[PDB]
């Protein structure tokens, strides 16, 4: 509830870029503090590459932000070694026009992880448009960039890992080890792939487009009734297996005949541990997911998006509203049926779309989380729920809604679509939060101040 | 009493009391609001005490002929006076007609696994015309085909898949979202010279775009066809669906928006609205009357089976592996649908709450939910329902209204509420 929300600072990307579909904290020391901000769908000057996305650093400070594309790829497509003779004259082995790169945006230390899921290649044997996605990690404060594509493999098409869209959704653990979702994996069962940086520099080689790291962590091929579950839709992590590895919490939304789940796998060797089942068919339960404690016993707790989840009124009438499931870990475990839901209550507003930990907001000795219900709101802006954390787990109601202070345009906003929270910006010992709002290219950043 | 108790200042007050309460106008003042027997315990005359009521305006009679002239809901329309905590009680008659026109639209997936199933439903435009002479003696029908969204990764996007989405020796079409082939026609010959026609076509994942076209089917009216009359909807596929959320895949995240985008009889969005999800679809499909009949594959029953039992007003068969059953599968499913009437209220204001209690064949007897519900229900089957209102504490300062209906019919009856919070 001591969100700053009316005076918010607002950051603007190039129209039509998708500025705000992905946002994140930058922190190598709190000197350099920053905003990344994905824009997918923004113009590069790589040659030849048509919308290749743009990740934008953002400096926080005094002064008003203004924000510049990160140079993590200026050059267009590499050429299939084979083509530059034969007659046809050079073909490229890989496209990038249209990747999405920004799609995914995550920093760890001075450490940038951005992902193009939409980025396809040719294979250097048969002519395929396999989107195999593609990671660039920055280390070091920009000092060396590498590209990490572990889908980009000798196992092609959708019978491999030719669909499998890496980097859709991605997070660092606690350690800076990669963590990816690609749902699109062994006819779009999904993958989940880990690496940590180290593995990952130790056998980067632009020269070959397969970069096979070894000791790479993957989630294995299962038979054919496992099909089409987009395992790694989404992705977090957190501690749930009772060590210092952290664990991955990843969405399962189309798996069990499209009930969905969500499976949280073992940090120390990609095992399976938990599943966590959706309570109505394409509710797409596992669409968001987040790990944080929520109720101050220091066990990491589950949060689960089903943002087209259907209820109905009292009066009898289906509406599409959304739910969140919240599953809190006790010493034993952690139980199967939820602890608590939170449903969404503007029709078709896709509340649990987006979820983010806030850390403790009012310092209450509580951690707190924001949801995202892009299209809440009575103009259908989008809309941000705040809800406090307690010795039960969350409220039942929110203590903040954000809600973006311009007008609605002719089209969606999608104001809430995109959230990180639980970092100082300023350093004033309060917790800051970020929104993305990428249908009208901005991103919104809310600073915490003491308030009672 | 609470006449009392509740002090009321004023006529207004002691109205939204309770509706057991009069206020006489001729010993502390709120005495005035007592008990209607206690207050006689004043002049009967200077007793205020508006009661609530229901009148009847539309009130034509079920039918025993075109389909605007036919009745099978009464009364169509009524005005409800609410004292607040008094609830209103009138009754709905529902009989079902006796020769109800039918239009069904024939939607069908048009992936390779299909092509056999398209040999066989290219003669189902007379063959089924000959056979819906047994259930109505006016039967339109219509065709319309889809394969997926037209995007990576969806489909395999070198331009030579593009050009043929299959292997080289088949020769598919290049995949499509979704074509309306045949708008309603009475012209069995016509369907099966089209559907004749048609090429069937490749993707690369297994789930299909059927919803993009389901919606289209429902939201395009006069450029599918759909009469005032029982509507059809013979959902046709050999594999599952994709659904609201799987655009994002392929960078598509602006959800469906429900409105008709076809052109020379394309659908031309696929690549910019996202799949609809199932609510979206259970909206568009009972705002346009459309009955659903998934006649699909025996492998994707359990999915459908489970879809089915989130869209109201639909049916599964089990589809032949290339659709020589799908006449069978078509009249059972609509026996099924016909043989139960479902109703429907739009929204009510706070404070407003509504009951049904159904009276069916045979003595059964709905409440709660199932008092919206009678089964059963042959043809020329009358049956009947008990449907109540009541107001708290005075919504609004005018008067409301809402439709109920049965879903699938274009008929319905229109509540209107006007709410008694004064006196006169
Ligand atoms: C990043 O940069 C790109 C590239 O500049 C930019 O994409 C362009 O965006 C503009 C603005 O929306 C688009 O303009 C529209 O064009 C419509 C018709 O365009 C046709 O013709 C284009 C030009 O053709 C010539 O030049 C090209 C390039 O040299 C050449 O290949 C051709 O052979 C030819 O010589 C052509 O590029 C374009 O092709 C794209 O789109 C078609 C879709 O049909 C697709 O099939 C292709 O594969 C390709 O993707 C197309 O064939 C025009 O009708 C339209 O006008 C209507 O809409 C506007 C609203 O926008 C109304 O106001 C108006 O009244 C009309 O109703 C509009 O002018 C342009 O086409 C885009 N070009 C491409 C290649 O995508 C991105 O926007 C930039 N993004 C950011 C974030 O900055
Ligand atoms: C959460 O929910 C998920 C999804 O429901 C659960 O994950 C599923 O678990 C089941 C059960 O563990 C998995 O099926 C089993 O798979 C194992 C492992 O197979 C792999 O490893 C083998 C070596 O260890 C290897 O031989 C396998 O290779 C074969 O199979 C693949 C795929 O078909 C094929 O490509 C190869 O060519 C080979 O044919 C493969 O690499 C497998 O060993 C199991 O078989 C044994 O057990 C079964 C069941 O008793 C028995 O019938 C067999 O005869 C054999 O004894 C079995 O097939 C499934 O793959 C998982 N699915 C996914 C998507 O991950 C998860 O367990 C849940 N977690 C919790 C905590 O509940
Ligand atoms: C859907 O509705 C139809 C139409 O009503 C219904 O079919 C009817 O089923 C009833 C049974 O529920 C049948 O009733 C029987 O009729 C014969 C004469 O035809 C009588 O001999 C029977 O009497 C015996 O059963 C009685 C049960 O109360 C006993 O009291 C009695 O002593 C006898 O033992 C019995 O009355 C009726 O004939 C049919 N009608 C037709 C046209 O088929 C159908 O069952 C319903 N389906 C449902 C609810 O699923
Ligand atoms: C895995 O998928 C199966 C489907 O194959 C899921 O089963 C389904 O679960 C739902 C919800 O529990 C059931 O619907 C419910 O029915 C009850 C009773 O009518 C009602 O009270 C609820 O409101 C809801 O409508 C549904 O019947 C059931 N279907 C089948 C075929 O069993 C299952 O839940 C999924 N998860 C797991 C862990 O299996
Ligand atoms: C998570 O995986 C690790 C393996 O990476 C499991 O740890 C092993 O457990 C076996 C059990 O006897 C030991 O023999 C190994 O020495 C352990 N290895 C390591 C590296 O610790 C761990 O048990 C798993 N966690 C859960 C909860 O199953
Ligand atoms: C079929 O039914 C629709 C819906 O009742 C009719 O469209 C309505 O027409 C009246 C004319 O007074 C309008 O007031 C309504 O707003 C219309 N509703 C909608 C949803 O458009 C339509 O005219 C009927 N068609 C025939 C041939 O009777
Ligand atoms: C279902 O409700 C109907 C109507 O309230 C009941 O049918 C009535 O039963 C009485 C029994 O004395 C007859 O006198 C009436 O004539 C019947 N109604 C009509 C319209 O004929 C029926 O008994 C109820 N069934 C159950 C199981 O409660
Ligand atoms: C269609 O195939 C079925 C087998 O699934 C077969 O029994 C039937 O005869 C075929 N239909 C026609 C019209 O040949
Ligand atoms: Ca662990
Ligand atoms: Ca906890
Ligand atoms: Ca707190
Ligand atoms: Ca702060
Ligand atoms: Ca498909
Ligand atoms: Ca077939
Ligand atoms: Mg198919």
């Amino acid at each position: 509830f001591n969100l700053d929300a009316e005076a918010p600072a607002v950051l603007s990307g190039p129209p039509g870029s998708f500025f705000g579909f992905s946002v994140e904290f930058y922190r190598p020391g709190t000197d350099g503090v920053s905003v990344l901000v994905g824009a997918p769908k923004a113009n590069t000057s790589q040659p030849g590459v048509l919308q290749g996305g743009a990740v934008y650093l953002c400096p926080w400070g005094a002064s008003p932000t203004q924000c510049t594309p990160i140079e993590f790829d200026s050059k267009g497509s590499r050429l299939l070694e084979s083509s530059l003779s034969s007659s046809e004259g050079e073909e490229p082995v890989e496209y990038k026009s249209l990747q999405w790169f920004g799609a995914t945006v995550r920093a760890h230390g001075s450490s940038i992880l951005a992902c193009a899921p939409l980025y396809s290649w040719r294979t250097e044997k048969e002519p395929l448009s396999d989107p195999v996605g593609t990671c660039y990690l920055s280390t070091d404060n920009f000092t060396r960039i590498l590209e990490y594509a572990p889908c980009r493999s000798d196992f092609s098409w959708a019978a491999g890992q030719g669909y499998c869209q890496g980097g859709f959704s991605a997070e660092f653990t606690k350690t800076g080890r990669v963590v990816l979702g690609g749902p699109g994996s062994y006819f779009w069962q999904g993958q989940i792939l880990s690496a940590t940086q180290e593995q990952i520099a130790e056998s980067y080689y632009p020269e070959y487009l397969i970069n096979l790291v070894q000791g790479q962590l993957q989630t294995r091929q299962a038979s054919s009734i496992y099909d089409d579950s987009y395992l790694g839709y989404s992705v977090a992590v957190g501690e749930f297996s009772g060590d210092d590895t952290e664990d991955f919490v990843a969405g399962v939304p189309k798996g069990n005949l499209t009930y969905g789940y969500v499976t949280i796998l073992n940090g120390s060797d990609i095992r399976s541990l938990y599943n966590f089942s959706g309570e109505q068919m394409a509710s797409y339960f596992g669409y968001a997911v987040a790990a944080t404690d929520v109720n101050g016993d220091g066990l990491d707790d589950l949060l689960v998006g089903a943002p087209l989840l259907m209820d109905r009124t009292p009066d009898g009438r289906p509406q599409e509203v959304g739910r969140v499931y919240v599953y809190l870990q006790h010493p034993a475990g952690i139980e199967p049926t939820p602890t608590l839901t939170l449903t969404g209550h503007d029709e078709f507003g896709r509340f649990g779309s987006s979820l983010t930990p806030l850390g403790d907001l009012d310092q209450d000795g509580y951690n707190d989380v924001a949801i995202g219900a892009p299209f809440g709101g009575e103009t259908q802006q989008g809309v941000v729920f705040v809800f406090p954390g307690g010795p039960g787990g969350l409220g039942s109601k929110p203590s903040q809604v954000l809600q973006p202070l311009w007008a609605a345009s002719h089209t969606p906003d999608f104001f809430g679509s995109a959230l990180r929270g639980g970092r100082d910006l300023d350093g004033n010992g309060y917790p800051d939060l970020i929104v993305g709002s990428f249908g009208v290219d901005k991103a919104v950043v809310y600073r915490g101040r003491p308030v009672v | 009493n609470r006449c009392l108790k509740a002090n009321a200042k004023s006529c207004g007050e002691c109205i939204q009391a309770g509706p057991n309460c009069g206020w006489c106008t001729n010993m502390p003042t709120s005495a005035r609001c007592d008990d209607l027997e206690a207050l006689k315990k004043c002049p009967p005359d200077d007793i205020e005490n508006p009661r609530g009521s229901k009148d009847i305006k539309k009130n034509k009679n079920v039918t025993n002929l075109k389909p605007e002239d036919i009745t099978q809901i009464q009364p169509q329309q009524l005005v409800l006076r609410l004292r607040s905590g008094e609830p209103q009680t009138f009754t709905l008659k529902f009989k079902r007609a006796e020769d109800y026109p039918i239009d069904l639209y024939y939607l069908m997936d048009l992936s390779y696994s299909m092509k056999d199933d398209l040999e066989n439903v290219k003669s189902l435009g007379t063959d089924l015309m000959n056979e819906m002479r047994r259930i109505t003696s006016d039967f339109r029908i219509g065709f319309g085909s889809f394969v997926e969204k037209t995007v990576m990764p969806y489909i395999s996007t070198t331009p030579a898949k593009l050009r043929n989405p299959c292997t080289s020796e088949q020769n598919c079409t290049t995949p499509f979202s979704y074509k309306n082939v045949l708008s309603l026609t009475n012209k069995g010959e016509v369907f099966n010279e089209l559907v004749g026609k048609q090429r069937i076509s490749g993707n690369l994942d297994s789930p299909e775009g059927g919803f993009d076209a389901i919606m289209q089917v429902a939201v395009c009216g006069s450029l599918i066809g759909w009469r005032n009359v029982t509507r059809l909807l013979v959902f046709s596929t050999d594999a599952g669906f994709h659904f609201a959320g799987d655009g994002k895949l392929g960078g598509i995240v602006l959800p469906n928006d429900g409105q008709c985008h076809l052109e020379n009889n394309m659908y031309t969005m696929s690549h910019y609205y996202d799949y609809p999800s199932i609510a979206h679809l259970v909206q568009k499909l009972s705002e346009n009357n459309i009955q659903t009949i998934f006649a699909v594959t025996e492998e994707f029953q359990p999915v459908y089976k489970e879809l089915k039992n989130l869209i109201p007003k639909s049916a599964v068969g089990t589809l032949s592996a290339n659709s020589s059953n799908v006449i069978q599968l078509i009249i059972d499913a609509y026996n099924s649908l016909s043989s139960e009437v479902i109703l429907e209220n739009g929204k009510l204001s706070e404070g407003v709450t509504i009951s049904y209690k159904s009276y069916c064949k045979n003595g059964v007897n709905g409440t709660g939910e199932n008092g919206r519900k009678c089964s059963n229900i042959s043809i020329g089957d009358e049956v009947q329902f008990e449907i109540s209102i009541t107001s708290n504490k005075c919504p609004k300062k005018d008067s409301d209204s809402f439709k109920i209906r049965p879903l699938g019919f274009t008929e319905e009856v229109e509540v209107i509420l006007q709410y008694i919070c004064e006196c006169e």
